[PDB]
């Protein structure tokens, strides 16, 4: 067996090439950062492959920089290390379950220094709860499932560059050293050939007085730089002679009319750049400065700051880039070559992920709990003083909770089915707190790079406003220590292929000669050619000679992203449409029952399997008992695993999660193979839709402008019925009045409507609820107001008493409807953590079972949308010769408008897929399947095959399967060398006069229903203060009326239809009344006039002391 | 008001003009008073000088009927109509 | 450019006394309203400040008046006066503007004319009705035209 998998069913491939390597486990980006964070031993284990010689975790890191503390005598210091976690509060369903947050506590160990006694007192230190990381990849807070996102960043480092004159016409190279955190320092040749530096956005000075600054005699100034021309210039263009001078022309500059001393002038250049605390490079800055320079590469310095010599090398460096120099090298370092950098290439773009963004809280919140530390330790008696006094926990427990609730980068998980979250785990994201604005980011940020190739996807991108500004990890690429993107490759020492892969980071790759897996290759490794098509520098492409070709690509699938993996055919589609078919496959809805594609992609088990909603087996056993609640297996150890599966989970989006045991009872399981199928899963794999038998044509109009016919078969059968799962809370908060409470009466409402609750208030799991019906009781204690006289005799005449209670119960939106199958409930006895002034919480779960029908969204594979325009009963459907019905008619005129005609040969394959077949191999193998595999001449009705990406079924081989399709269990045969079948028109009864192209394709149910997507309102709830109807999907808010249909209107003359729309309809709540009641009252709607808004403008007005009169025909006023 | 404006012109007020305007004189600094939550004798917000909070009602509660229309209570001077005038009638200040 | 300016007052039959305010007016009470929140809390509008400030410094300088006082403190008191009805009446337009809460500038009574959200931009932008809904279109080729 090819695959790695244990059990995993078979699809023959059409695949022409060896893979090299298997891909990584995809949730590796989320998982390896936090472990690496955290401090972990299998962390530690992948340092020790590396070969790393400094293994440091990243909270060891934040502690290394926070220690020690000291008191300004120096006399009392306080200094820690060594973080440990420890076991988690709980096991995760239970969070899910209660509402909390899946954490670890966390302690360090703390030591309290004092110079003068000499007793150093030392003493282990909590710090809160920690949010800790699950296997799958996500956090827990308060009880749903969250991610963080990666982001993309420019790193820190020295970044070169020319800009073109406007006035004298003539390019000027300016540099700037950004850092990690810390003072911008920047230099630049000018128009009138004078070297200006520029230190956090003061006002140029010459960059000679920086330099003597530092303690540059004139000499060495004149031998260092002496070839160069126009930094000679700039040291006579400058004025000040002397080091102080220029200590103090710096301070001069750097603010206007302060007093000038030459030794805090010496204090804050050495404080702003050279001081440890204030100015930071990271490894990252650090080590890619050292590699621009070629300095300082054999040994690792471990000091993070700027250097002076550096500073020297870079202006030196500034001075080449204007001479023309391809080579630098500097006393004590390497050479290197001299080019200008590009921000947009992948080698200067790194990207910080969960554990860099985490320790980012966790380090600005620890400062803010150093200062409280510093003055604690000031204001403390030395004898009194314990290192558990000084430290507070508060400050940083508040920076990571407020991390996971407000920041950008951890949103909710996206959970419309598998693929969908393993997709969200992977993203490049390029807007949140610390990058560039949605704005100001340029048009040529976000397109695509020649440099992405391997590592960012270039198809796949979301469609609105964010294009290009989001893009998706690739398949094989994997992140290093810095924040640089990897891809592998495969070394061609001299025209051989080897077996050892090297992960090479984007600016690493542009100095060598790339071949693609396409290369004909012998069985040694020899190249077949004399030439090889390669990718040289950036965004070239050319041919070779066999010798210069140094690596070659993984897999010919290597450029594209996981959801785009999955698109058979995808070099047959464009790019929107392949766009709008990644897209699309993550918004497909999971439903009763799954089948796996006829025709897929190699990546659905492995993808399927990653996302981690099947449930695998740890160890190899046999199977003890099988449940629908349970599995359990026995180990060959002897000890037993019992794993659950959770029944009807609302996940997320309000779609239903639920896990299938696979296993029969009694077999033996390997480890690490499937054992449950969980949403969209078959046989543990990626099935998203269905297959159906599509026929393609237009049918009298009704499939007109790409809607779509659907046969009725498939809402008798349910092939497409989902379930969706609700849910709604409310709860008894306190006001002043009184204490709401939940309970079963309730002033005026007959006992047929209140049959359905309980005792308690709650309605019993299992009754079907239409709209408007009550599933939580409570009333507000009513405001205290008299009772009305004229309600005292109409309450009087029956004798029913408005108690101090208002009713204020949970009801049903409108639109609704399903099973009450589960409530929940939280109480202030019960002992569960309550929000801050609220006695009991109640959610309430409602789930409905959608059959599919007109105006739900259906697609492809191939960003293929289509609503559904009709559904004919199933005797109407175009049938096939031995009476099968098609289930979906797809027109003709959007395959070849919109340049994507991967689906027909999706739909070919498919039905080739359908009846299985038999090539021809008793006379001898035909040309046209020379290169087909083996386990391919011969395939059995309905065999599953697959075709990668890049490396499919090619032309000449399909229509050569389509001539071996098996004959039918009647003996014919139905469709021909084209792939057309002869159709019966199921109205008319005749045949076609012409062959219709029937066959199978995989259709997915996406997440646009009709019954979310429709609102209507004649009236409804206004809003106090802006006095128009109320927003919003969930209270039937009225839609809204912008200002092109207001010019729609004018353009028609229909002035009383505007003159409405503007008044009665919105603002005015005299006009609104009025009508209302002449509407229901059975009169004439009064004939629209002044708004009350005028009098208002005319109020305001005279509130200016403005004078605004009206005036009449005659003149005269009114 | 009749439906017929020729054109609407605008100019500069009068002390004698925006005294005309005006319902009474603000003189305290006062808004509600802050234990019944009802507006303050002759600040902000009283009944007094603009209007009735809630409909046909005075501010002691000698008169809450809707029988009185346009009637001045003589023991506070709220007037008893709608309360919509509560937007439609202008105080003025008079500055030493 | 005198001469415009000056012709004005004399083609409007309006003086330019009233340039000088010896009365302002109050806006009605409701289009400043202080409507008590759901949560006790009150919610009020910024124009409530400025008018109890001219309010304040109004009656603070007539009792000045009346006790007898130094030259400069009438001044003074009459100063802040002008400058407060200043600012109620534009904020901003003369030195700095006045904040309330936290170095927040006060809408003054000139801010609800101007800007996106005054009241000649209301009616242009559009808003949301009555009678009305929205879903997704099918078609539907047996309808006629109409
Ligand atoms: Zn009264």
């Amino acid at each position: 067996s090819n695959n790695s998998v244990p059990g995993a069913p078979n699809r023959v491939s059409f695949a022409k090439l060896r893979e090299p390597l298997e891909v990584p486990g995809l949730l590796d980006v989320q998982t390896d950062s936090f472990e690496w964070l955290i401090g972990s031993p299998r962390w530690r284990e992948s340092a020790a492959e590396r070969g790393d010689v400094n293994p440091v975790g990243g909270l060891e890191e934040v502690l290394y920089e926070l220690s020690p503390i000291e008191d300004f005598s120096g006399s009392m210091s306080l200094s820690f290390s060594d973080p440990r976690f420890d076991d988690v509060k709980a096991p995760v369903d239970e969070c899910k379950d209660k509402d909390m947050t899946y954490a670890a506590p966390l302690f360090v160990t703390a030591e309290f220094i004092n110079n003068n006694t000499g007793e150093i007192k030392s003493q282990t230190v909590f710090m809160g709860d920690f949010p800790m990381m699950t296997e799958k990849g996500t956090f827990i807070i308060n009880g749903t499932e969250r991610v963080v996102v990666s982001q993309l960043v420019r790193s820190p480092g020295v970044y070169f560059d020319e800009t073109i004159d406007k006035s004298t016409d003539k390019t000027l190279h300016s540099v700037k050293v950004i850092p990690s955190r810390g003072a911008w320092l920047e230099f630049d040749v000018d128009k009138r050939d004078t070297v200006g530096v520029r230190i956090d956005r003061k006002r140029r000075q010459p960059v000679t007085v920086l330099l003597k600054a530092l303690g540059w005699t004139s000499e060495q100034i004149v031998e260092r730089f002496g070839f160069s021309e126009i930094m000679r210039s700039t040291l006579e263009k400058d004025n000040t002679v002397g080091t102080d001078e220029a200590l103090l022309d710096i301070y001069r500059k750097l603010r206007p009319g302060e007093p000038p001393t030459k030794e805090s002038a010496q204090t804050l250049l050495e404080n702003l750049f050279f001081k440890e605390k204030r100015y930071d490079l990271a490894r990252v800055g650090r080590y890619k400065v050292n590699k621009k320079l070629g300095l300082h590469v054999g040994e690792p310095i471990t000091s993070s700051t700027l250097t002076e010599e550096d500073v020297v090398a870079t202006i030196e460096y500034l001075v080449r880039l204007h001479e023309g120099q391809t080579t630098m090298t500097v006393p004590g370092g390497v050479e290197v070559p001299v080019e200008t950098d590009d921000i947009d290439h992948f080698g200067n773009r790194r990207l910080r992920t969960v554990g860099e963004l985490i320790q980012n809280q966790i380090r600005v919140g620890m400062s803010r709990m150093e200062r409280v530390v510093r003055e604690r330790m000031t204001t403390q008696d030395v004898e009194a003083i314990t290192p558990q006094t000084l430290i507070n926990i508060r400050p940083v427990v508040a920076a990571i909770k407020e991390f996971f609730g407000t920041s950008q980068l951890s949103q909710f998980m996206d959970q419309n089915n598998p693929l969908s979250g393993l997709t969200h785990k992977r993203r490049l994201s390029a807007l949140g707190p610390g990058g560039l604005s949605r704005e100001r980011a340029g048009l040529e940020v976000r397109d695509v790079h020649p440099s992405h190739y391997g590592r960012m996807c270039p198809i796949e991108t979301p469609e609105g406003p964010n294009i290009g500004l989001i893009g998706s990890l690739s398949v094989y690429a994997r992140v290093n220590p810095f924040g640089f993107i990897e891809t592998p490759y495969r070394k061609v020492v001299d025209g051989v292929v080897s077996d050892e892969i090297v992960y090479l980071t984007a600016d690493e790759e542009d100095r060598h000669v790339v071949a693609q897996a396409n290369s004909p290759i012998d069985a040694d490794g020899r190249f077949v050619e004399p030439r090889v098509l390669v990718r040289r520098k950036a965004g070239e492409v050319e041919y070779v000679p066999s010798s210069e070709v140094d690596y070659m690509d993984v897999s010919p699938r290597q450029m594209v992203s996981v959801a785009t993996a999955m698109i058979p055919f995808l070099e047959h589609d464009d790019a929107n449409r392949a766009l709008m078919g990644a897209n699309m496959q993550r918004q497909a809805v999971p439903l009763v029952r799954s089948e796996a594609p006829l025709v897929g992609t190699g990546m659905e088990l492995r993808a399927a399997i990653d996302a981690g909603d099947v449930v695998v087996a740890e160890e190899s056993g046999v199977i003890e008992e099988v449940s629908a609640d349970y599995i359990t297996v026995m180990h060959d150890n002897g000890t037993r695993r019992t794993y659950r599966m959770r029944k009807f989970a609302r996940s997320n989006h309000g779609t239903c999660a639920n896990q299938c045991p696979i296993v029969d009872a009694g077999d033996r399981v390997e480890a690490g193979q499937v054992i449950a199928d969980g949403p969209c899963t078959d046989d543990g794999e990626m099935a998203l839709g269905k297959n159906l038998l599509v026929a393609i044509m237009p049918w009298e109009g009704h499939n007109y402008e790409d809607a779509i016919i659907l046969s009725n078969r498939l809402v008798e059968e349910d092939v497409l019925t989902s379930i969706h799962i609700e849910e709604h809370e409310i709860d008894a908060r306190d006001t002043k009045l009184g204490a709401e409470e939940i309970t079963r009466d309730i002033p005026n409402i007959s006992d047929e409507v209140l049959a359905d609750l309980d005792e308690r208030g709650i309605v019993r799991i299992g009754a079907e609820v239409r709209d408007g019906d009550i599933l939580v009781g409570k009333v507000t204690p009513k405001g205290e107001t008299e009772l009305t006289p004229e309600e005292r005799l109409l309450r009087a005449i029956f004798g029913e008493k408005a108690r101090e209670v208002r009713d204020t119960s949970l009801k049903v939106p409108h639109g609704e409807s399903g099973k009450v199958i589960g409530i929940r409930v939280f109480s202030r006895e019960d002992e569960d953590e309550l929000p801050a002034g609220v006695n009991e919480l109640v959610r309430v779960y409602v789930a409905q079972k959608r059959k599919i029908s007109d105006g739900d969204k259906l697609a492809g594979r191939h960003g293929n949308k289509g609503v559904i325009g009709k559904i004919l009963p199933v005797e109407d459907m175009p049938f096939l010769a031995d009476g099968t019905p098609v289930d979906i008619i797809l027109n003709t005129h959007g395959v070849p408008r919109r340049m994507n005609i991967g689906q027909i040969l999706e739909t070919h394959l498919g039905w080739c897929a359908h009846s299985g077949w038999k090539v021809d191999a008793a006379k001898g193998v035909p040309d046209w399947a020379a290169r087909l595999p083996d386990e391919l001449l011969e395939a059995q009705p309905n065999a599953i095959v697959s075709t990668p990406v890049f490396d499919g079924a090619q032309e000449a081989e399909l229509q050569g399967l389509l001539s071996c399709t098996l004959p039918n269990r009647d003996g014919d045969v139905l469709v021909d060398a084209d792939g057309k079948a002869m159709l019966f028109d199921g109205r008319s009864g005749e045949p076609f006069p012409y062959p219709v192209t029937v066959g199978y394709m995989y259709i997915m149910k996406l997440h646009h229903l009709v019954d979310d997507k429709i609102h209507a309102r004649s009236t409804g709830p206004y809003s106090m203060i802006t006095q128009q109807p109320l927003g919003g999907k969930a209270q039937f808010g009225g839609q809204r009326f912008g200002e092109m249909e207001c010019w729609a209107m004018q353009a028609y003359g229909a002035a009383y239809t505007l003159q409405e729309l503007l008044t009665i309809k919105s603002d005015d709540t005299v006009g609104r009344v009025k009508v209302y009641e002449a509407i229901v009252k059975g009169e004439n709607i009064p004939e629209p006039g002044i708004p009350e808004s005028f009098k208002v403008l005319l109020k305001e007005l005279q509130s200016l002391c403005l004078n605004v009169e009206v005036l009449s025909s005659d003149g005269a006023a009114i | 008001d009749v439906n017929f404006f020729d054109e609407l012109r605008i100019g500069l007020a009068t002390a004698e003009d925006i005294r005309q305007w005006s319902y009474g004189e603000v003189k305290k600094p006062e808004t509600i008073n802050y234990r019944t939550l009802k507006p303050e004798k002759d600040g902000l917000f009283c009944e007094k000088i603009f209007g009735p909070t809630r409909d046909w009602e005075c501010y002691c509660g000698k008169y809450k009927r809707v029988r009185f229309k346009g009637i001045i209570c003589e023991r506070c001077g709220v007037e008893v109509t709608r309360a919509k005038v509560r937007r439609e009638r202008m105080g003025h200040i008079e500055l030493a | 450019k005198r001469l415009k300016v000056v012709a004005a007052f004399q083609q409007s039959g309006n003086s330019p006394m009233g340039m000088v305010l010896d009365a302002v007016p109050v806006i009605p009470p409701e289009l400043r309203p202080m409507v008590q929140l759901d949560g006790g809390r009150f919610a009020t509008s910024d124009l409530n400040d400025l008018y109890r400030r001219v309010i304040n410094r109004n009656n603070r300088l007539k009792r000045l008046i009346d006790l007898g006082a130094p030259e400069i403190i009438v001044n003074n008191e009459k100063r802040m006066l002008q400058e407060s009805v200043d600012a109620l009446f534009d904020n901003g337009r003369r030195g700095r503007p006045v904040t309330g809460p936290g170095n927040r500038p006060l809408k003054s009574l000139s801010d609800l004319l101007k800007g996106k959200q005054g009241r000649f931009r209301q009616n242009l932008l559009g808003k949301r009705v009555d009678y009305s809904g929205r879903s997704v279109i099918v078609v539907g080729p047996q309808l006629k035209l109409h």
